[PDB]
């Protein structure tokens, strides 16, 4: 239930404002940036703020802070999912998110802000849907915003069926500073750039652990994901039934499904890094990283992020394989490996000085990450069985698909 | 090619479930 | 004595700072973003004297960016502004036509003008001509 | 070697905080690498970098040795980015300053007038309680020499020393002797402002430097009638700086004797009246002379003068001059505050004025003219402002108030009333160290306690967010329970109190969340000595007591403990350590 | 801008 | 500049007319006051173009309540656009007309306002759906004269799902302004019906049919089974707030459930992977998620029984979301992970926040007091902080061990040694106070008790009140307990306290320990040194009454504070 939505600027200036209610005055938005001020420099900054009896809730986008002040108590989700999917909208029409468009794409900007939301309630969110109704360079509004299907244009007709799969895998690896893994879980990711002609109704098939135990095949390698969330061309029925995936792709790249499992085996890459920080006079950095994923698999652009001293000048480095840089901007050793083949060892013995003046404040134990993207290579093991691609008129589909891994929260904790 | 791993066509159904 | 003397900008970014009272680095940082917060947070009748923390804060900008200082309750207030827009002037006959963008880039001219002027918190020299051929001598040297 | 112009531009580049951050970072890791070599050609930008880093918000601490080390140097470029840099990140509690010391006493010797100057200008920004006592030595030698340039920076590393350590003023005595002649501006001002910083550190020197007062009264004549000269000469008043230092000794000298007060009257009388104060230079030497004239033993036609010229500029529409004069008629409360009161209707007005100094300068004189006859008609002019104040002004306003009737109250029946409406228009405003004060005062009065205990019995059931009232309220409770309720041992006909609402009420503070833990001590101490004074609700607060008992807090659980073993073992001894406590002042 | 100008503008 | 723009607009060429139209919404929208030209842009408003007559549009809305009788000129436009061919153009004039802030104007539109009630084009039909909630927020008595409710509520029955979700929203707005006299509430076929569009509802569609079901009180078990079943495929659903609002309905419906029957256990073991799946999402409603989970823990809580992996704070999480990490992580603490739930805590305190360390410090009080199985643990954590020397991190310990001791101090008298001599110098009211305390009353495991306390005698005078009361108490312990090595010290202090003490409850504890001193020192004893009873912890779950309130109340600005609909709104 927001009243206006508003969009502010990194120096306080509110962009672009669109009430939506009217019952906040729009001249609430100047105590918003002394209130966000207020807020961080006593640590009670948050996103959703309170002037008074108003409340202006919203997220820090690339340049600009979306903030949008409501007045009742409306749902703070609704108004989070509005400012993602205005977010979404614009990053599809404008390919940046920065003050040089909102200058310069106001007279689009203003008709997509009225025709997204009347009252605070928004009606369309389909960035592909409502480019047909609102261009910056206007006929009737297609059939698909009032038809079910919101999110497939009919009409669509292409030379060529070929649709183009993504399994990107996420490691995220939570390791304690004593060595043992705390929070270890990968999210699977199936992203499609569906490009076919007319409204397919895509029947994807994979082999999943409950349907391989339900179709009496539960004894092969199956994907056990904990939580798995359909796109809003998935239908729910039809998943809730039997475990079916039916549901017409988009036009375009989507994310259709997105695995989520917690992961119990060893990881991929394990760490030994070691400090030998003399006191103010010189630090060691006894790093060893052993490859634990599979041999035939290559991990492409290794980055393992060593956090140095904030503090360390004139550094030498004695590293085994990969190019180690340090960046004064980020203040760590930045271990990166072009290729890195499983199974392989590399070992680095960091020194760098250190002024003898201690410093005056602490600076904490930053984690070590590992940047990591290995493709064609599934740890969980899922693959896919089945896309049934129907169509109306009838064609031969191409449907393709490939499986990438990455490191997604593999960071380690220091010691 | 491609960095990621290379793409594969996928199948249709199982037709191993009937 | 002025306990510190601060150029701050308008905007908040200050472009000149001198404090004659041995404070740790947070203090001083608190202490100056609420000098800040102030003097961007008071109007243009306030007289130009504020009594914060029991300091004459005196604040007289000519421009954009303003002048603060740091007086204690010991002497009177005009002289204050009086050595203030003196060592103003002093600044723009050494510079020539002193703009804001000079300041950030001859940032030490003006912190040894002020070091040649005002020691300790007390004024070194009365006259402004004096000062002046003092200042152009040093520099003379190389 | 990156120029400083350089850096600065690149640091204007860059618009986020995030991307300055990692700018000043990527900066900053240049400069160490650079340090860490012991670079010494282009050491000039990077201490410019890391000074301007430090003054952008970055951090210098490992740029501390470079600073000792350039010190040290023997080229004058990096000699003064090492004085810049010690001027600037170096102060008492580096802990590192204490190597400075062998360099400025190398430095301290140099035949170039510009190194010595400098070394000396950085002991005197930095100086320590311990480079002070090392460093005195030559202080005193450069304080003796016949340097027009050097005389006024020993004169201020002197006073540096002196301020620093108080018990080195008696090495400076035999150097300042003799030095009232000198024909440079500067170096007579430092001499005055020497002179006038060992006079107001130790009054044994006051009589030694008592006899140059005819000399500095013919200098200041001499000043005042050279009206005319290029130097020092700005809107038409010639030596502003030493007009003001001169007529400040002049007030700080003299001030509880004759002969030093007669012998400035005549160069009074003449700066009183022959001065022009169209620029703020006048205005700023009209009001030194006038405090200089208050703070001394002056004639009786000087202070009509002063009253005369501080009446005409409270008149004036300059707020500076507003404030100047609010000032010195606050200064001069004590001293001709018979003639003070001509300008009432003037403070009176001053507190409407939307400035916030001249409303505190307003609010501190009437609250330091308030006399013994203006009180009661200040009183309701007191509360209307309090009422109609700043929200940062209340509280102080609060405070003046009870101030003021605790000193000069006309009766303690209307001081109690003024207290109480204070107490309750206050709010949140009155301060928590009042509290004890407002106790010590009730419990001196025992004349009127009845009427005070139906006050705060009023007062008290209608709010009790009030920490400070519902303190005060509590604290009159448990002392005059006694007289607040008469006769109410059994059910009686309808008062306004019946023995069960004050019970109830302190229950209701006891378990209420507005509580900060000493409004709730108050509410159970209260309870606990209701239990002799009061003899008709009796058994009642033993069980609350007994269930207050296990409350979370350390002391509170205690007391509530304490209070239920009296109540079930000692029910007799209860009564024999209930007395009232001493009044005194 | 408003920080070319001069401080006095004398 | 204003008269050239006047002059621009005030022409007959439509090239000139849009750059005018362009330049005055970048003048509005750069923060120029451009409402003293609103009676000149009102003559070039019926334009054929849809470029400009938005932006007319658009400027009379921002301009309406400023020149309200200005305003008077656009009736007839607007009545004329309400019946244009085109869906967008008529869409935009209803849009226009409810957002135009005009008493007078209100009134005349409720004929175009019904026109369109019964649109045939489902963009017409939701814009109208939009505009009478619009008109009855304006003006309820308008809204009820014009008999919209009777259109609302057949809305619902019809098709264009997302006209019908439009309708219920609208619907939904007015009644949570509406007394609840003559509500809009439907029978089970009504919901069914709801149901039936669920499936072909949008993402800003499903957000309005499930929070219908958020009012209804289901009576039966078998329309309760019904709906769970239909909820819980929305537990699939791609949007946060739509999975959100899926667990929500549930937990509202779990209320009329029976936990006998096997459909509590299955929705109870099907939202633990919606929680895991919503604790992943953006920072920004990584807040969200975990007032939900706080205000649904204290209700089931066990649902997330076995879920404290992902209750770990990350390295680049927030502030607000570590803040909420550890509340979540104390609500859902338990013997099974105590050991991973101390590892964490030990973890965070090697951060440099000293909020964040200072809210560490407290969750892991608040799990010792919880727990007693860990107390050890616990006090042997405290007892390394406290020799991290660290000064917030050691206030955080004395404090700790200050409220572990009132609770849990018959096995804690082998900590009294190692605080004995634990750096005293820290001048915090909060560990002073407790240091002082623990001493008083553990004064039996250290024999230089009263060495210590004559280093707190210095200020005790102008130390503060609660400190004062503090260290008076450990003495009058000391003395009542040891009475040999403390007898000048109770004196000293009675008059420190009674003679120079100048506090009223301060004095008044003087005096009465005076008074109990002179009276009968042996029954101080049995009536200062008495045995305490158990100490009522304060118990962080919310009343049952509210939580009941706060499950309906869900993904609202009611449910992040924690506080009442009715506690936080003007």
């Amino acid at each position: 239930s927001a009243s206006a939505v508003y969009v502010l600027d990194l120096k306080g200036k509110v962009l672009i404002c669109r009430n939506y209610r009217g019952d906040v005055d729009m001249s609430e938005v100047e105590h918003f940036m002394p209130i966000l001020m207020e807020k961080e420099e006593e640590g009670m900054l948050s996103p959703i703020l309170a002037h008074g009896g108003v409340r202006f809730m919203w997220i820090k986008h690339n340049n600009l802070y979306l903030v949008a002040t409501s007045k009742k108590n409306a749902c703070v989700s609704l108004v989070f999912s509005f400012l993602y999917k205005v977010v979404q909208v614009f990053s599809e029409y404008f390919k940046e998110l920065e003050e040089e468009s909102i200058r310069d794409n106001f007279v689009i900007i203003y008709e997509l802000l009225d025709e997204l939301m009347d009252f605070g309630y928004p009606q369309t969110t389909d960035s592909k849907i409502l480019q047909e109704y609102i261009t910056q360079e206007a006929p009737r509004p297609p059939a698909t915003v009032t038809n079910a299907v919101s999110w497939r244009s009919e009409g669509i007709k292409y030379r060529k069926n070929e649709v183009f799969l993504d399994v990107i895998e996420a490691v995220n690896l939570l390791v304690s500073a004593n060595g043992n893994v705390l929070r270890s879980e990968i999210v699977g990711s199936i992203k499609m750039r569906v490009f076919l002609s007319g409204m397919p109704e895509l029947r994807l098939g994979l082999n999943d652990k409950v349907l391989f135990d339900n179709t009496g095949r539960g004894k092969s390698k199956s994907v056990e994901l904990e939580d798995v969330k359909f796109h809003q061309c998935v239908r729910l029925s039809r998943f809730e039934n039997d475990r079916t995936i039916s549901f017409i792709p988009p036009d375009g790249e989507f994310e259709l499904m997105s695995y989520r499992l917690n992961t119990h085996v060893k990881p991929l890459i394990w760490i030994e890094s070691v400090i030998e920080k003399h006191s103010h006079s010189r630090i060691e950095y006894m790093v060893k990283a052993k490859s634990q994923f599979k041999r035939r698999s290559t991990a492409n652009n290794v980055e393992i992020h060593i956090p140095v001293p904030n503090d360390a000048d004139s550094p030498k480095f004695k590293t085994t394989v990969g190019s180690v840089k340090w960046v004064p901007e980020n203040s760590e050793i930045v271990w990166s490996v072009k290729s890195f083949p499983g199974g392989k060892e590399y070992l680095m013995r960091a020194h760098f000085g250190l002024p003898s003046v201690e410093a005056e404040d602490k600076e904490g134990k930053p984690p070590i990450s590992v940047k990591f993207e290995i493709p064609y290579f599934t740890t969980s093991g899922i693959q896919v069985r089945y896309l049934k691609i129907i169509e109306k008129s009838g064609y031969q589909a191409l449907p393709w698909v490939r499986y990438i891994t990455q490191n997604g929260d593999y960071q380690l904790r220091t010691q | 090619d491609r960095k990621g791993g290379s793409y594969s066509q996928a199948a249709g159904s199982d037709s191993a479930q009937s | 004595m002025i306990h510190f003397i601060l150029l701050f900008s308008r905007q908040g970014k200050l472009r000149l700072q001198k404090w004659y009272i041995t404070l740790p680095d947070k203090e001083r940082k608190k202490i100056t973003r609420e000098i800040v917060q102030i003097i961007l947070s008071r109007g243009h009748r306030t007289s130009s004297f504020v009594d914060w923390k029991e300091l004459k804060l005196v604040y007289k900008r000519y421009a954009s960016l303003y002048f603060c200082c740091a007086i204690e309750n010991q002497d009177n207030e005009l002289l204050t502004l009086e050595i203030v827009h003196r060592y103003v002037e002093l600044l723009d006959k050494y510079f020539g036509n002193v703009c804001e963008l000079d300041i950030i880039f001859n940032f030490e001219k003006a912190y040894f003008i002020l070091d040649e002027f005002i020691i300790g918190g007390e004024i070194q020299e009365t006259s402004k001509k004096i000062a002046v051929k003092a200042i152009e001598d040093s520099d003379m040297l190389q | 070697p990156i120029r400083l112009r350089e850096l600065i531009r690149t640091i204007r580049t860059a618009r986020t905080q995030a991307e300055e951050r990692e700018m000043i970072q990527k900066e900053c890791a240049a400069i160490r690498s650079s340090f860490r070599e012991e670079d010494n050609t282009y050491r000039c930008r990077n201490v410019a970098k890391l000074l301007y880093m430090h003054m952008l918000g970055y951090p210098a601490h490992f740029g501390q040795l470079e600073c000792l080390k350039l010190i040290a140097s023997q080229k004058f470029t990096d000699k003064r980015i090492g004085y810049l840099g010690a001027m600037l990140l170096l102060d008492e509690r580096q802990d590192v300053h204490l190597l400075m010391t062998n360099c400025i006493k190398n430095d301290l010797n140099h035949s170039t007038q510009f190194v010595q100057g400098l070394a000396l200008c950085t002991l005197g920004c930095m100086g320590s309680s311990e480079m002070c006592r090392d460093l005195a030595g030559e202080v005193e030698k450069l304080l003796k020499t016949s340097n027009s340039y050097l005389r006024k920076k020993a004169a201020l590393c002197a006073v540096h020393v002196i301020r620093k350590v108080p018990e080195l003023m008696e090495m400076f005595l035999p150097a300042t002797k003799n030095l009232l002649n000198e024909k440079n501006h500067g170096v007579l001002h430092t001499s005055v402002v020497l002179l006038t910083e060992m006079c107001e550190r130790s009054p044994d020197m006051l009589a030694h430097f008592r006899k140059l007062v005819p000399q500095l009264v013919r200098i200041l004549k001499n000043l005042i009638m050279s009206g005319y000269s290029p130097e020092h000469d700005v809107s038409g008043i010639s030596d502003p700086f030493l007009q003001v230092r001169i007529l400040r000794l002049l007030r700080i000298l003299g001030r509880n004797d004759d002969d030093s007060s007669e012998a400035m009257n005549d160069i009074l009388a003449q700066v009183a009246t022959n001065t022009e104060t169209s620029k703020n230079v006048g205005n700023a030497i009209l009001y030194e002379t006038v405090l200089t004239i208050m703070d001394i033993k002056s004639e009786s036609g000087l202070r009509v003068l002063a009253i005369n010229i501080l009446g005409r500029f409270l008149l004036n529409n300059d707020k500076n001059i507003r404030y100047v004069a609010l000032t010195s008629l606050l200064k001069t409360v004590q001293t001709d505050h018979n003639a003070v009161q001509r300008h009432r209707s003037t403070i009176v007005d001053c507190l409407k004025d939307l400035d916030v100094s001249i409303k505190r300068r307003a609010m501190e004189l009437s609250f330091a003219l308030v006399n013994g006859n203006n009180i009661r008609g200040m009183m309701k002019e007191l509360l209307y402002f309090l009422d109609s104040c700043e929200p940062e002004f209340k509280a102080d306003c609060a405070s003046g108030i009870f101030l003021a009737a605790e000193k000069y109250a006309p009766s303690k029946r209307w001081h109690i009333d003024t207290i109480m409406r204070v107490l309750t228009t206050a709010g949140s405003y009155v301060r928590d160290d009042a509290v004890p004060n407002l106790i010590q005062l009730i419990t001196n009065s025992v004349e009127m306690h009845a009427y005070t205990v139906q006050r705060l019995y009023k007062a008290i059931l209608g709010d009790y967010s009030q920490q400070p009232l519902v303190q005060v309220a509590a604290w009159c409770i448990g002392e005059y329970g006694d007289l607040l309720v008469s006769g109410q041992c059994e059910e009686e006909e309808p008062i306004q109190v019946t023995e069960d609402e004050v019970l109830d009420i302190l229950e209701s503070v006891l378990i209420s969340n507005m509580s900060t833990s000493v409004t709730r001590g108050y509410a159970l101490t209260a309870i606990m000595k209701l239990s002799t004074r009061f003899t008709c609700t009796v058994n009642r607060i033993k069980k609350v007591v007994s269930i207050y008992g296990s409350s979370i807090d350390v002391e509170l659980q205690q007391r509530a403990v304490e209070y239920n073993a009296l109540f079930k073992k000692y029910d007799h001894m209860r009564s024999a350590l209930l007395e009232r406590m001493p009044v005194m002042e | 801008k408003g920080e070319n100008t001069s401080l006095l503008h004398p | 500049e204003i008269f050239e723009l006047k002059a621009e607009l005030n022409s007959d060429k439509k090239e000139k007319k849009k750059e005018a139209v362009k330049k005055v919404i970048a003048s509005m929208t750069v923060g120029k006051d451009v409402s003293a030209l609103f009676p000149d842009v009102v003559n070039c408003m019926q334009t054929d173009n849809l470029e400009l007559k938005k932006l007319v549009y658009l400027y009379l809305m921002n301009y309406a309540k400023s020149q309200p009788d200005m305003a008077i000129m656009a009736v007839n436009t607007f009545v004329k656009d309400c019946e244009d061919p085109n869906p967008l153009i008529r869409a935009l004039a209803v849009r226009t007309m409810g957002c135009i802030r005009v008493d007078k104007i209100t009134e005349y539109l409720c004929e175009p306002l019904r026109k369109c009630l019964k649109d045939e084009d489902p963009y017409v039909r939701k814009t109208a759906a939009v505009c009478v909630a619009k008109l009855h927020d304006i003006n309820a008595q308008l809204v009820e004269d014009q008999g919209f409710l009777d259109t609302l509520k057949d809305l619902i029955s019809d098709s264009n799902p997302m006209v019908v979700a439009n309708a219920v929203a609208a619907l939904s707005e007015i009644a949570e302004s509406h007394p609840s006299s003559n509500l809009l509430d439907l029978n089970p076929q009504s919901i069914n019906k709801l149901l039936t569009a669920l499936n072909e509802c949008t993402e800003w569609g499903q957000i309005f049919i499930l929070d219908c079901l958020a009012n209804y009180m289901p009576k039966d078990d078998r329309e309760a089974q019904s709906i769970c079943e239909r909820v819980t495929p929305r537990l699939s659903h791609a949007n946060s707030a739509v999975v959100l609002s899926a667990v929500k309905v549930l937990m509202k419906f779990m209320e009329m459930l029976s936990k006998d029957l096997d459909y509590y256990g299955t929705l109870l073991k099907k939202l633990a992977p919606p929680l895991v799946t919503l604790l992943s999402a953006e920072p920004e409603l990584q807040y969200v998620a975990l007032r939900n989970i706080n205000l649904i823990v204290q209700k089931r809580p066990e649902i997330l029984k076995h879920e404290m992996k992902v209750f770990f704070v990350k390295y680049n999480d927030p502030i607000y979301v570590k803040l909420e990490k550890l509340d979540i992580m104390i609500r859902l603490a338990s013997q099974a992970n105590i050991a991973q739930v101390l590892a964490e805590l030990r973890e965070y305190a090697t951060e440099v926040d000293v909020d964040f360390v200072r809210k560490a410090v407290r969750a892991i009080g608040r799990c010792a007091i919880k727990v007693e199985q860990s107390a050890e643990r616990c006090v042997s954590t405290l007892l390394d902080l406290i020799q991290t020397k660290v000064n917030y991190v050691v206030q955080e310990a004395i404090v700790v061990i200050k409220d572990i001791f009132r609770k849990y101090p018959n096995k804690y008298e082998s900590v009294i040694a190692t605080l004995c001599e634990n750096l005293d110098s820290l001048d915090e009211p909060e560990a002073r106070a407790a240091m002082i305390w623990i001493v008083g009353e553990y004064a039996e495991r250290i024999d230089n008790a009263d060495e210590l306390l004559e280093s707190f005698l210095e200020g005790f005078h102008d130390k503060s009140t609660q400190v004062q009361l503090q260290l008076l108490t450990a003495i009058v312990k000391l003395f009542l307990k040891k009475p040999t090595e403390t007898q000048e010290l109770v004196q000293q202090v009675l008059s420190l306290a009674t003679q120079d003490s100048d506090n009223p409850d301060l004095r008044d504890r003087g005096y009465i320990y005076w008074r109990l001193l002179s009276t009968d020192p042996v029954a101080a004893k049995e009536v200062v040194l008495a045995e305490k009873p158990l100490i009522s912890e304060e118990t962080d779950l919310i009343e049952p009454t509210l939580l009941d309130e706060l499950i309906c109340y869900i993904g609202t600005l009611a449910s992040v504070y924690h506080k009442p609909p009715s506690a936080f709104v003007e």
